[PDB]
C-alpha cells in the first residue's frame, strides 16, 4: 500500500519501501514510540507533560509527548 | 560655531596624519586628514545605496518606500570571490567603504583627544562596536567560506536576516553566551537609569531645600540595598557592562554555524549525561 | 602605560561611616560595617549597615513566601528526588492554569499555586516600590527613582495580569521558571506572527541599543577626564571646571552638538524608561486590536517583498 | 467600540503617531535642556553684526534655574553671563576655522590644553562644613590599607627617568576615602608642589612614581597653594591644567605627526 | 517571660507577627477557594 | 538590651496575653460556626 | 638529572608549589575517572561483570 | 561570655527555654496522638 | 542532658537562635502540611468523607 | 489601649491602613467578578 | 516617648480613631446586610 | 585514639563549629528523608499499608 | 593559642561535646533499629 | 616513608589543612552515593532486594 497509493510522499525520485527501511535486519525496529507517561509524580499532583529535559522535543522545555 | 568657553582650546598640532596640510575646523566639526577621508568614504557608500535603490533587485520590485529598500550580498556560489556588480558587488564595495569610514572616525577621535589632552577611553570603547560590526561581515563569513553569509543592506530585511539566521539552529535562546550577552544589557539598562535617577535627586531637591552632598548619595543606596559602589565607580561598572555585552555577543554569533552545526538545547547534553545523575 | 584609573593602586582606611542622621521617628540602622580589600580595588570598601522598616519586613515576608511556593512546585514536579532537582533545575517550572479555565480559579496541581504566587510576589513588589519612595523623601531628595521603578512595575503588571484579564484566561501568563519563560517568549511571538515587524517592539530594541550606547559614552567620556577631577559630577554641575568643558568640546567637535553635565544625566533617564514604557504598550496590542503582526506590516507597507524563487503548493487549496 | 477606525486606518496605527508627536515634544525639551551652558555661541556671524545678531540656533534658551548652595556659599543660575576673555595665542591663518598659535612659552601660556576657567576661590565642605581635600597631616583617623606599600619616601622621576623629588605628604579625602594628591619636595628649589594621582603611575616593585606629563625639570613651575592645609577649587583647577598641558608641550616629538 | 520584651524590640516583633498572620490568613482563604468541597462562591 | 525596663515590659506583656487572649477567642468562636456549616473531618 | 637541581627552590618557595601540585592531582585524578566512567568500555560498573543478579516492566523506547 | 551575657543571664534563660520547649512538644505529642487515632500510617 | 549545658548561651547569642529556631519551625510546619495535601491518601480536604 | 500611640506614628499608620484598606476591597471585587455566580456585570 | 506623643494627645487621638471605626462598621454592615437581601451565599 | 585530641578545640572557633554542624545535620536529614520518599519501596505514605 | 581559649576552657569544651554526641548516637541507633525491623533494606 | 616528614607542618598552616580536608572528604561521600545511586546495579533501595511490598 505504502509503494502504490502514497506515491506523492515515497516515490518523487522512485526510491521506494522496503522491509529493510524500518528493521534494518533486526525483528524489532530500532526507533518506535508508545504513549510516554512522564516522569512520576505525587499520587495528588496533576501531570503537565513538560517543564523536564527529553530527548523526544531535542532536549528542549517543550511538551515531550507530540506523538499521540 | 563655537561655545562661550571653546576659543581656549583651538590649538595647531596634534595630529597624527597630515601636519598643517587639513588642520582647521569646518563649522562646529574638527576635520583634519581622515575628517576628508572619513567623509567621502561616507558619501560614496551613501551614493551607490540610492544607486542600489535606484536599481532594484529588479525592474518590477523596484521601489522607494524607506522599510523597503534593500541590497543583498552574492550568491554561495561565487564563494569568496569578487562578484559582479549587478549580483551582489555592489554589497562588497558598500562593506568596504563602510569599514573605512568606520576607521576614519575612529582615528579623528584619536586626534581629538590628543589636541584636548584626555585620556583614550572613548576610541577604545567604539573599537568593540567596530570589531562587531567586523565578526558579523568579515570573520563569520571567511570561516564560513563565502560572502553571502553577510547580512544584506536595509532596514526591515536585516531583520528577516536575523530570524532566518536565528531559526536555523531550531531554539537560539537556548545559546549560552546569548545568555551571558542578554544578562549584561539588562543589568547596563538598569544601572544607568538608577544613575541618572540618583544624579537628578540630588541636584533637584524639594523645594525650599539646598543642593545634597556627597555623603546623601552613598547613605541613600545604603539604605536601601546596603551597599554604595561610588561616583568613579559607578562610571567604571557602566563602561565595563556596556562592553561585556557586546563582546559575549560577538562570541554567541561566532560560534553559530562555525563550532556548531546542531540545535542549541543539544549543547547541554554534556550536563545531563553526567555520572552524578 | 598611563594610569587608566580603571582599578585602586593604594587604598586608605578611614573609620566606618553610620549615614546621615535620620528625622526623629525612625529604627536605628541594623548591622556593623566592614571592610572588603578586593571589593575595594574597583569601587567603595564598605558594605553596611541597612534601613529596615515596617514596609521592608512586609515586603520580604511576601516575597518569601511567593519564591518557597514556587520551589516547593519544582521540587514536586520531579516526585521529590534531590538528586533529580538539581539535575533537571533550569528545566523544571510552575506554569499557568489550563485554557479550559477562563480567570477562574483552579485546583492546586493545576494552577492554583501558580495564582497565589503571583500574587504574593506582586504584593511584595508593590511593598519595595512603597520603600523606595519613604527612603527618598526621609532625606530630602526628590523621587526620580521612584518614578522608573513604576515605569518597570507597569511592563510587569502588563506581561503578568493586565493582558490575561484583557484576553479573558489565564494560560495567556508567563511560567515561572529558567527555560519555561524562555519557551514563552519563543511561542509568543511565534503565535502572534513574528514579533519583529511590531513597531513597538522595534522602538523599545532601539531604545535598549540606545541605553547601551549612552551608558559606554557617558562612562569613558568620565573616564577620560577624571584627571581633572571629573568624577566629582555634583561640583561640575554647581561649578564648571575643566572637566565638564573638556567633555563638552570634545564631542562638540567629533559630532557637531553637545549636551551639558547635568543635561546628560536626563538623557539617561529618559533613554531607558521609555525601553519599557513602550515595552508595556507592545505587548497590550498584540491579540486585542491586531491578530498577525507580518499581516498588519504588508497592509501598510512596510515588509519588504523578494523574487519568487522557491515555493509551495498548498494542499488546502486544491 | 472596534479596532477599526475606517478602511485603512486601526489603533496600532494612531497609536505610533502619537508616539512620534510626544518624542518630537521630548526631543525638544532634551535639545532646550542641553543649552543652559555654553549659550549664545561666539561666532564671526555676531562681532561682524556689531553684537546684534545673537548665535542660538534650534531651540533658543530656557529661563534661568537657580541652584541654592550649603552652608549659604550662594546662589548660582543655570543658564548665565560670562565676562569675554582675550586670549593669549594668535591666529595661524586668518580664514575662518584656523587654528591659533600659543604665543609664549606652551607651559606657561594658559592656552590650549594648559587652559582652565577661573572657578570659585572658596573651599569644598562636608556635611559639617569642614574642608574636604586635606593632607594625612590633619586627618589623623585615617590609615593606610594593609598590605599596600605606603608610598611616604617613594622617589618620583620625571618623563625622561630623572629623579624629581620624594613624596612628603598624601593629601585625602574626608567624605570618601581616597588618595586626591601626593605632595612632592623637589630637591631644585626647596619647595613643595602637588601632583595629581590621575598623572602619576605606582611601580610597586621598587617602589617608584613616574609622571610621564612633565619632565624632571618642569617640577619648578607648578602653581602653589594660598595655605597649607587646604585647597580651593581654583587652585585644583590651575595644578590640573599645568599638567595636562605636558601632554601636548612636553617635547618636540608630541606635536606630530607620525607622517 | 514578659522580660522578653527585654530581648525583642516591641515595634519590630509586632509588626513580623502581625504580617505573618496577615499572609496566613489569605493564604488559607486561597487554599480554600481552590478546593471544589468548600468553595463557597458556587451555586450552593 | 531593648531600652526597656521592668514596668515597661510588664504593661506591654499584659496588654498583649489580654488582645490574644481576646484574639483566640473570637478564632474559636467562628471555627464553631463553620463546623456546624459543614464539617471537614 | 644534574646533581645542582636542588637550586631550583631558591627561586619558587615551597608552599605555592606543594599546594598547587595536592590542588592539580585531585583534579587530574577525578577527570580521569570521570572519562573512563563516560565510556562504555571501560565503565566498571554498568559492564555487566559480574553477572547481574538484578532483575531489569513495559518501556518507553523513545527515550 | 563572648554574647556579652553574664553567668546569672545565662541559667534564667535557660530554664525558661526548657520550660517552653517542653511545653511545645507536650502540646505536639498530643496533636500526633489525635492525629494518629484519626488515621494511622504505619 | 549535661549539668553544665547552660554555658551554651555563653557562645550563642540567644536573640540570633530564637529567630532561627522561629522561622526555622514555621517553614517545616508548613512544608509538612503541604506535602500531606499533595497526596491522595492524606487529603483532608478533598478525600470526600465525611458524607461526602 | 490607647497607648498604642506611643508606639506607632498616626500619620504613617493611618496612610498604610488606607492603603490596604483600598488593595482589598479591590481583590474581593475581582474575586467576586471572577465567579460566574455573583458576577453582577450581565444586567438582570 | 518613642514617638514622642504625650498621652493627653493620644486620648484624643483614640478618641477619634474608634469614633471613626464605629462609623464605618455600621455602613459596612448595613451593606452586608443589603448584600445578603440580594443572594445569599450560604 | 590519644587522649590529647581536646586540643582542637584552640585550633578552632567553637562556635562555628557548632553552627556549621547543626546545618549540615539538618540539611543532610531533609535531603535523607526526601531521598527516601521519592522510591516506591519506602514511601510510607503511599504504601496502601495500612489499607 | 590562636582561638584565644585558656587551656581549661578548651578542655572542658570537649567533655561536654562528647557527651552530648554519645546520646545524638545513642538515639539514632534506636530509630535505625525500629527502621530495620519495619522494612529491611539490604 | 622519611623521618623528618613532620616539617611539612612548619610550611602549611594546619588550621587551614583541616578545613579543606573535612570539606573534600564530606563531598566526596556524597559523590561516590549519588554515582551508586545512578546505577540499576549498585541501587541498593530500588533494586526489589530483598522482596517488595508495594505495588507499580
Ligand atoms: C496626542 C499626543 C500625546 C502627547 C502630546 C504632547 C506631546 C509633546 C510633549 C512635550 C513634553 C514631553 C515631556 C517633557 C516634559 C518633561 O520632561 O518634564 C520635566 C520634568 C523635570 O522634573 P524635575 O526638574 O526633575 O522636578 C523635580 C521637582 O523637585 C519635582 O517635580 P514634580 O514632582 O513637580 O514633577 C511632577 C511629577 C509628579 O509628582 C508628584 O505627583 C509628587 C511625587 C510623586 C507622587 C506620585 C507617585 C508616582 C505615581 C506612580 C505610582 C506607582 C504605584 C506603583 C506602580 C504602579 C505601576 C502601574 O510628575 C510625575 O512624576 C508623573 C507621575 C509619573 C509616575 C509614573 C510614570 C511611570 C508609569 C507609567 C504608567 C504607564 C504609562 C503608559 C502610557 O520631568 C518630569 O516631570 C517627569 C515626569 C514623570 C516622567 C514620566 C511621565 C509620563 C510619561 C509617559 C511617557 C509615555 C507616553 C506615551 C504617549 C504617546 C503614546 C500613546
Ligand atoms: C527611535 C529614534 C530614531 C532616530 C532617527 C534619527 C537618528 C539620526 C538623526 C541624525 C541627526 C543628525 C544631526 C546633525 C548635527 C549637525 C550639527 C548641528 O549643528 O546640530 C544641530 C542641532 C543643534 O544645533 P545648534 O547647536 O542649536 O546650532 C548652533 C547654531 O545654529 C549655529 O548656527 P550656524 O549658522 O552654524 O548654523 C548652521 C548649522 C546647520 O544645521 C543643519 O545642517 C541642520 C541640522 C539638523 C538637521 O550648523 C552647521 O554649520 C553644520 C555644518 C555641517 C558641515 C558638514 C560638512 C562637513 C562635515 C565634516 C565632518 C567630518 C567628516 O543638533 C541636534 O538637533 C541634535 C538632535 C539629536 C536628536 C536625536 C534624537 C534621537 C536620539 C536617540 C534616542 C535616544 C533616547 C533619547 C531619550
Ligand atoms: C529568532 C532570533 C533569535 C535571536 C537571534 C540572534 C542573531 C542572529 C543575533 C542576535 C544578536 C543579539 N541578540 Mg538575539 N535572538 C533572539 C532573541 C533575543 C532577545 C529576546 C528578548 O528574546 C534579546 C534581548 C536578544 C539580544 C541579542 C543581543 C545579545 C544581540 C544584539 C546586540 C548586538 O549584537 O550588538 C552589536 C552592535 C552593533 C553591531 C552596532 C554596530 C554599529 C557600528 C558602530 C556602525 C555604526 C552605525 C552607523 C553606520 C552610524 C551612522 C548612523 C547614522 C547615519 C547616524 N536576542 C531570538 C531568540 N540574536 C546578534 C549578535 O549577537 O551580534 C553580535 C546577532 O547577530
Ligand atoms: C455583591 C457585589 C456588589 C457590591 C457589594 C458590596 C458590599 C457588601 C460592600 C461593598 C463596598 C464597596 N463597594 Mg461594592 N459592590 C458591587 C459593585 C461595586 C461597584 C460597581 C462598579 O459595580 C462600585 C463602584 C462599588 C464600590 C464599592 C466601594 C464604595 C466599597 C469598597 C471601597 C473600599 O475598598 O474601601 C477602602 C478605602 C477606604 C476605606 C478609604 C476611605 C476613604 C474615606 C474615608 C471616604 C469616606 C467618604 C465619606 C466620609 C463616606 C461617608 C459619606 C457617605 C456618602 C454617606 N461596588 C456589587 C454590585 N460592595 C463596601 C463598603 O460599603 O465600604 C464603604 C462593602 O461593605
Ligand atoms: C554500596 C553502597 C552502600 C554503602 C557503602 C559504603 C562504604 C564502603 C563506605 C561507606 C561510607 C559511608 N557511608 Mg555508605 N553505603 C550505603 C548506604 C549509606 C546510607 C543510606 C541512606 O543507606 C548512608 C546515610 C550512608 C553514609 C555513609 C557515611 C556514614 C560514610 C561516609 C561518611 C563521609 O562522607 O565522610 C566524610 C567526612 C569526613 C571524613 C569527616 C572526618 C571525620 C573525622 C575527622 C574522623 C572520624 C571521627 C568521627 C566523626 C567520630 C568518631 C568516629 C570514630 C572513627 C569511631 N551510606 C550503601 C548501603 N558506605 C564510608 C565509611 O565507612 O566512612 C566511615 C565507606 O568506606
Ligand atoms: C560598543 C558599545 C556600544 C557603542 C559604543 C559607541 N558607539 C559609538 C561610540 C561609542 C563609544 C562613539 O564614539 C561613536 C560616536 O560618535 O558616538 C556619538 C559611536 C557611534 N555609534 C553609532 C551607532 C550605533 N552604535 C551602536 C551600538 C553600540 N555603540 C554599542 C551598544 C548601534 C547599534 C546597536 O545598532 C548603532 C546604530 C554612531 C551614531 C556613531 C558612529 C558614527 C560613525 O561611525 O560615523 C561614520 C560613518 C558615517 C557617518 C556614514 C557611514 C557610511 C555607510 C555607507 C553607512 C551604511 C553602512 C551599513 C553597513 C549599511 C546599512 C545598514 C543597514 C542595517 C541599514
Ligand atoms: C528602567 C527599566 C529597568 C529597571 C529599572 C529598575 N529596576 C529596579 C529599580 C528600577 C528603577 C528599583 O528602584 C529597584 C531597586 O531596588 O533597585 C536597586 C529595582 C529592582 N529591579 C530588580 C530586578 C530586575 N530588574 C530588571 C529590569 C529593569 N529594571 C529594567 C531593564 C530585571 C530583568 C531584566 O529581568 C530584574 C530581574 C530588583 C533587584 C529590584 C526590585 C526588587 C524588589 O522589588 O524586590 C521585591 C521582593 C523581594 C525583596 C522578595 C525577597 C524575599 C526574600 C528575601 C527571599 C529569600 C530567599 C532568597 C532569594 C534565597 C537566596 C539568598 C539571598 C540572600 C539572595
Ligand atoms: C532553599 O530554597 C527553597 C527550597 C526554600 C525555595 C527555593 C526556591 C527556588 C529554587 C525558586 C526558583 C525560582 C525561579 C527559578 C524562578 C524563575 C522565575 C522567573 C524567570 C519568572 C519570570 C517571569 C514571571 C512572571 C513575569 C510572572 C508574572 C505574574 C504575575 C504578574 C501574576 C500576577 C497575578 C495575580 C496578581 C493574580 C491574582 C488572582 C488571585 C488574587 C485571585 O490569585 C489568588
Ligand atoms: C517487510 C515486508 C516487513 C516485514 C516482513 C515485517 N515488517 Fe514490520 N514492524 C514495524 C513495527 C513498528 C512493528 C512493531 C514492533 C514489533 O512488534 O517489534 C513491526 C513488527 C513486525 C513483526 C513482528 C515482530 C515481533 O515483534 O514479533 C514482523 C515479523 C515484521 N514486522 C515483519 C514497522 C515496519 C515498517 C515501518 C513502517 C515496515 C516498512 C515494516 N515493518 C515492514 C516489514
Ligand atoms: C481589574 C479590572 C476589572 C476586571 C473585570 C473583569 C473580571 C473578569 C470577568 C470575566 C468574566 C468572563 N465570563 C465568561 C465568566 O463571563
Ligand atoms: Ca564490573
Ligand atoms: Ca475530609
Ligand atoms: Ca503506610
Ligand atoms: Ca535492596
Ligand atoms: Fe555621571
Ligand atoms: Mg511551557
Amino acid at each position: 500500500a505504502a509503494n502504490s497509493d502514497w506515491k506523492q510522499h515515497v516515490a518523487v525520485n522512485g526510491t521506494g519501501v522496503t522491509c529493510y527501511t524500518c528493521h534494518r535486519g533486526n525483528p524489532v525496529p530500532k526507533y518506535v514510540w508508545v504513549t510516554d507517561p512522564g516522569p512520576n509524580q505525587p499520587s495528588g499532583v496533576k501531570p503537565t507533560g513538560q517543564n523536564y529535559a527529553s530527548s523526544t522535543v531535542a532536549y528542549a522545555a517543550l511538551p515531550f509527548d507530540p506523538y499521540t | 560655531a563655537m561655545l562661550s568657553f571653546e576659543r581656549k582650546y583651538r590649538v595647531r598640532g596634534g595630529t597624527l596624519i597630515g601636519g598643517d596640510l587639513f588642520d582647521f575646523w569646518v563649522g562646529p566639526f574638527y576635520v583634519g586628514f581622515f575628517g576628508v577621508t572619513g567623509f567621502f568614504f561616507a558619501l560614496l557608500g551613501v551614493l551607490l545605496i540610492v544607486w542600489g535603490a535606484t536599481i532594484g533587485p529588479n525592474a518590477e520590485l523596484q521601489t522607494y518606500n524607506i522599510w523597503q529598500i534593500s541590497i543583498a550580498p552574492p550568491d554561495l556560489s561565487y564563494g569568496l570571490g569578487m562578484a559582479p556588480l549587478t549580483e551582489g558587488g555592489l554589497w562588497q564595495i558598500i562593506t568596504i567603504c563602510a569599514i573605512g569610514a568606520f576607521v576614519s572616525w575612529a582615528l579623528r577621535e584619536v586626534e581629538i583627544c590628543r589636541k584636548l589632552g584626555i585620556g583614550f577611553h572613548i576610541p577604545f570603547a567604539f573599537a568593540f562596536a567596530i570589531g562587531a560590526y567586523l565578526v558579523l561581515v568579515v570573520v563569520r563569513p571567511i570561516l564560513m567560506g563565502a560572502w553571502g553569509h553577510g547580512f544584506p543592506y536595509g532596514i526591515l530585511s536585516h531583520l528577516d536576516w536575523v530570524s532566518n539566521v536565528g531559526y536555523q539552529f531550531l531554539h537560539f535562546h537556548y545559546n549560552p553566551a546569548h545568555m551571558l550577552a542578554i544578562t549584561f544589557f539588562f543589568t547596563n539598562c538598569l544601572a544607568l537609569s538608577m544613575h541618572g535617577s540618583l544624579i537628578l535627586s540630588v541636584t533637584n531637591p524639594q523645594k525650599g531645600e539646598e543642593v545634597k552632598t556627597s555623603e546623601h548619595e552613598n547613605t541613600f543606596f545604603r539604605d536601601i540595598v546596603g551597599y554604595s559602589i561610588g561616583a568613579l565607580a559607578i562610571h567604571r561598572l557602566g563602561l565595563f557592562l556596556a562592553l561585556s555585552a557586546v563582546f559575549w555577543s560577538a562570541v554567541c554569533i561566532v560560534i553559530s554555524g562555525p563550532f556548531w552545526t546542531r540545535g542549541w538545547p543539544e549543547w547541554w547534553n554534556w550536563w545531563l549525561e553526567l555520572p552524578l545523575w | 602605560p598611563e594610569y587608566q584609573n580603571i582599578f585602586t593602586a593604594v587604598q586608605v582606611r578611614a573609620p566606618a561611616y553610620p549615614g546621615v542622621p535620620l528625622p526623629k521617628g525612625h529604627l536605628p540602622r541594623i548591622g556593623r560595617p566592614i571592610f572588603s580589600y578586593w571589593l575595594g580595588k574597583i569601587g567603595d570598601a564598605q558594605i553596611g549597615p541597612i534601613y529596615l522598616g515596617f514596609t521592608g519586613t512586609l515586603s520580604i515576608i511576601f516575597g518569601f513566601i511567593a519564591i518557597f511556593i514556587i520551589g516547593f512546585n519544582m521540587l514536586a514536579s520531579v516526585d521529590w528526588n534531590i538528586i533529580q532537582f538539581v539535575k533537571h533545575f533550569f528545566w523544571l517550572g510552575l506554569e499557568p492554569p489550563a485554557p479550559q479555565y477562563g480567570l477562574s480559579i483552579p485546583p492546586l496541581s493545576e494552577g492554583g499555586w501558580w495564582l497565589m504566587a503571583g500574587f504574593f510576589l506582586t504584593m511584595s513588589i508593590i511593598l519595595w516600590w512603597v520603600r523606595t519612595y519613604k527612603r527618598a523623601e526621609a532625606l530630602g531628595m526628590s523621587q526620580h527613582l521612584s518614578w522608573a521603578f513604576a515605569a518597570a512595575i507597569f511592563f510587569y503588571l502588563s506581561l503578568g495580569f493586565i493582558r490575561p484579564v484583557m484576553m479573558g484566561s489565564w494560560a495567556e501568563a508567563v511560567p515561572f521558571g529558567i527555560f519555561p519563560h524562555l519557551d514563552w517568549t519563543a511561542a509568543f511571538s511565534i503565535r502572534y506572527g513574528n514579533l519583529y515587524y511590531n513597531p513597538f517592539h522595534m522602538l523599545s530594541i532601539a531604545f535598549l541599543y540606545g541605553s547601551a550606547l549612552l551608558f559606554a559614552m557617558h562612562g569613558a567620556t568620565i573616564l577620560a577626564v577624571s584627571r581633572f577631577g571629573g568624577d566629582r559630577e555634583i561640583d561640575q554641575i554647581t561649578d564648571r571646571g575643566t572637566a565638564a568643558e573638556r567633555a563638552a568640546i570634545f564631542w562638540r567637535w567629533t559630532m557637531g552638538f553637545n549636551a551639558s553635565m547635568e543635561s546628560i544625566h536626563r538623557w539617561a533617564w529618559w533613554c531607558a524608561v521609555l525601553t519599557v514604557i513602550t515595552a508595556g504598550i507592545g505587548i497590550l496590542l498584540t491579540g486585542t486590536v491586531v491578530e498577525n503582526w507580518y499581516l498588519w506590516a504588508i497592509k501598510h507597507g512596510v515588509a519588504p517583498a523578494y523574487p519568487e524563487v522557491v515555493t509551495a503548493v498548498d494542499p488546502y487549496a486544491t | 467600540m472596534s479596532a477599526a477606525i475606517t478602511e485603512y486606518m486601526d489603533v496600532a496605527q494612531l497609536t505610533i503617531w502619537a508616539f512620534w508627536f510626544f518624542f518630537a515634544g521630548l526631543i525638544i525639551y532634551l535639545r532646550r535642556e542641553d543649552k543652559r551652558e555654553g549659550y549664545p555661541l561666539d561666532s564671526d556671524r555676531t562681532e561682524r553684526s556689531g553684537g546684534r545678531v545673537k548665535v542660538v540656533g534650534f531651540p533658543d534658551l530656557a529661563d534661568p534655574k537657580t541652584f541654592v548652595l550649603p552652608h549659604n556659599a550662594g546662589t548660582v543660575m543655570a543658564p548665565r553671563v560670562e565676562a569675554p576673555t582675550s586670549i593669549n595665542a594668535t591666529p595661524v591663518a586668518p580664514f575662518p576655522g584656523a587654528p591659533f598659535e600659543p604665543n609664549g612659552d606652551p607651559m606657561l601660556s594658559g592656552f590650549g590644553p594648559a587652559a582652565s576657567p577661573d572657578r570659585a576661590k572658596h573651599c569644598d565642605l562636608t556635611f559639617e562644613g569642614l574642608p574636604k581635600i586635606v593632607p594625612m597631616r590633619v586627618a589623623t583617623d585615617f590609615s593606610i590599607a594593609d598590605k599596600d606599600p605606603d608610598p611616604r619616601g617613594m622617589t618620583v622621576v620625571g618623563l625622561d627617568g630623572e629623579v624629581a623629588g620624594t613624596i612628603s605628604d598624601i593629601w585625602v579625602d574626608r567624605s570618601e576615602p581616597q588618595i586626591r594628591y601626593l605632595e612632592v619636595d623637589v630637591s631644585a628649589t626647596k619647595k613643595k608642589v602637588l601632583l595629581p594621582i590621575g598623572f602619576s603611575r605606582f611601580d610597586k616593585k621598587a617602589g617608584k612614581v613616574k609622571v610621564a606629563a612633565i619632565k624632571a625639570a618642569h617640577f619648578a613651575n607648578v602653581p602653589a597653594l594660598s595655605k597649607p592645609d587646604q585647597i580651593t577649587l581654583y587652585e585644583e583647577d590651575k595644578v590640573c591644567a599645568y599638567y595636562a598641558g605636558g601632554k601636548l608641550y612636553a617635547t618636540a616629538e608630541r606635536a606630530g605627526p607620525l607622517l | 517571660m514578659h522580660k522578653i520584651w527585654q530581648i525583642f524590640d516591641p515595634r519590630r516583633t509586632l509588626v513580623a507577627l502581625f504580617g505573618f498572620l496577615f499572609v496566613l490568613g489569605l493564604l488559607i482563604h486561597f487554599i480554600l477557594l481552590s478546593s471544589p468541597a468548600f468553595n463557597w462562591l458556587s451555586g450552593s | 538590651m531593648t531600652g526597656l525596663t521592668e514596668q515597661e515590659a510588664q504593661e506591654f506583656h499584659g496588654i498583649f496575653v489580654q488582645s490574644m487572649t481576646a484574639f483566640f477567642g473570637i478564632v474559636v468562636i467562628a471555627h464553631i460556626l463553620a463546623w456546624l456549616w459543614r464539617p471537614w473531618l | 638529572m644534574s646533581p645542582d637541581l636542588w637550586k631550583i627552590w631558591l627561586l619558587i618557595d615551597p608552599r605555592r608549589v606543594l599546594i598547587a601540585v595536592f590542588a592539580f592531582l585531585t583534579i587530574l585524578g577525578l577527570a580521569i575517572h570521570m572519562i573512563l566512567l563516560s565510556t562504555t568500555e571501560f565503565n566498571w560498573l554498568e559492564d555487566g561483570i559480574p553477572a547481574a543478579k538484578v532483575q531489569q516492566t513495559p518501556v518507553v523506547p523513545q527515550r | 561570655s563572648m554574647t556579652g551575657l553574664t553567668e546569672d543571664e545565662a541559667k534564667e534563660f535557660h530554664g525558661i527555654f526548657t520550660q517552653s520547649m517542653t511545653m511545645f512538644f507536650g502540646i505536639v505529642i498530643i496533636a500526633h496522638i489525635l492525629a494518629w487515632l484519626w488515621r494511622p500510617w504505619l
